[PDB]
């Protein structure tokens, strides 16, 4: 099955076991992404992964790809990782009022699972995740995704200033053009807040 | 060159919109993120270039348990309230100050009054008066800042952009 880090101690333990000896250029590429992912990801989504449209992003995107495509840059274990998203992840016809007074709109929810449940998709941008469920504010956001990441999947773990401008996020960065299958889209009640959240189970292929 | 800023304050007091507008996006009308993703701000003050990593937080009490994960190694705190919410100002000394002083001991604080555009807004005046309140006056913000030992007090409007660059300039001066 998949490893799940439940606390700081487990996440740090697992972190130390991950590859960290990137080159200066590779670290700067990874760290640059963490400063603001928007110019990478928006450009990649807008141009369907074609780089020639803008020489400046082409160069940055190829440098990051190289760091993440490196031989050692991969996950040893099966591991579960997490991210939160706003409702428009499912399309610009949705916004965050889909949750009203801690309740998910059932009509809109059913349209979303009708459209995306069971869907295999390729992400043109990179995928930022955390190995800790609490480590973003992914519990705050309307949509929470669990990615089941199989051993050998390429990526970079970042939790220190040489690799990220935001240390303490326990980040696992996955390469661009990652293919995943949405296994399940469902609703769950947070026990602490007592509000509904849309939950997504995706498997990295 | 590299510093860390964390922004805190009551739910809905304008934290995320302030970060978004500082990033030079338009004020968000339809698609309002709950928490803004990673964004390092490039700021120059007094001949020094700074890369200020901005950490957004969820202000609601429901997420109190999560917020401490944002606090370590912070160089400056933006502690916010809304000028249209005297209640949000009262939570400055009651909630935010004790929290920040516990997790970020002796880290500089900028006290920030958000939604300055609502001070001279009729709807705001009329709604507030129904509960015998009025918009926070600048003097009251200043007094609170003195009372909590803030570096300074700033007012801004994400909606109009008024004061937004000045907030982040002062934060950078406090971070240095
Ligand atoms: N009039 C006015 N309204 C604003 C301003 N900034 C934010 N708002 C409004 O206040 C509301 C909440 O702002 P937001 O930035 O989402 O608060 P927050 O502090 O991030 O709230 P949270 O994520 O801890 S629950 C939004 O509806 C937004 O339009 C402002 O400068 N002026
Ligand atoms: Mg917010």
């Amino acid at each position: 099955k998949y490893k799940l880090c439940t606390n700081k101690e487990e996440a740090d333990a697992w972190g130390k076991k991950q590859f960290n000896k990137w080159s200066k250029e590779e670290k700067s590429a990874i760290r640059d992404y963490t400063k603001n992912a928007r110019p990478y990801n928006e450009f990649l989504r807008m141009h369907a992964g074609k780089l020639d449209s803008d020489p400046t992003m082409k160069k940055k995107i190829e440098s990051l790809d190289k760091a993440l495509n490196r031989k050692e840059a991969k996950v040893n274990d099966n591991i579960k990782v997490y991210r939160g998203d706003d409702a428009w992840i499912f399309g610009k016809e949705y916004d965050n009022s889909i949750i009203k007074n801690g309740k998910v709109d059932r009509e809109k929810f059913k349209e979303i699972q009708k459209k995306f449940q069971g869907k295999t998709t390729t992400e043109f941008g990179y995928i930022s995740t955390s190995i800790l469920i609490d480590a973003g504010y992914a519990k705050t956001r309307p949509v929470m995704t669990e990615f089941k990441v199989g051993s050998g999947t390429h990526g970079a773990y970042m939790n220190s200033d040489d690799l990220t401008a935001y240390p303490g996020q326990y980040e696992l960065l996955l390469p661009r053009n990652t293919v995943y299958k949405i296994e399940k889209i469902y609703i769950a009640i947070d026990n602490n807040t007592q509000k509904e959240q849309i939950k997504v189970e995706a498997t990295i292929k | 060159i590299r510093k860390k800023l964390v922004i805190v304050g009551d739910g809905a007091c304008g934290k995320t919109c302030l970060l978004i507008v500082n990033s030079k996006d338009q004020f968000p009308e339809v698609y309002v993120p709950t928490v803004f993703e990673n964004y390092v701000a490039d700021i120059e003050v007094d001949g020094k270039q700074v890369e200020l990593a901005l950490w957004d937080t969820a202000g609601q009490e429901d997420y109190d348990r999560l917020r401490p994960l944002s606090y370590p190694d912070t160089d400056v705190i933006l502690m916010c309230f809304s000028i249209d919410s005297p209640d949000s100002l009262e939570n400055i000394p009651e909630k935010w100050t004790p929290e920040v002083k516990h997790f970020c001991p002796n880290v500089p604080i900028i006290l920030v009054g958000n939604k300055k555009d609502l001070r001279n807004d009729e709807h705001t005046r009329r709604e507030l008066a129904k509960m015998k309140q009025e918009p926070v006056k600048p003097e009251e913000g200043r007094d609170m800042a003195n009372r909590i030992g803030a570096f300074g007090y700033m007012e801004c409007s994400a909606k109009t952009k008024d004061g937004v660059r000045e907030v982040f300039e002062m934060a950078t001066r406090a971070a240095l």
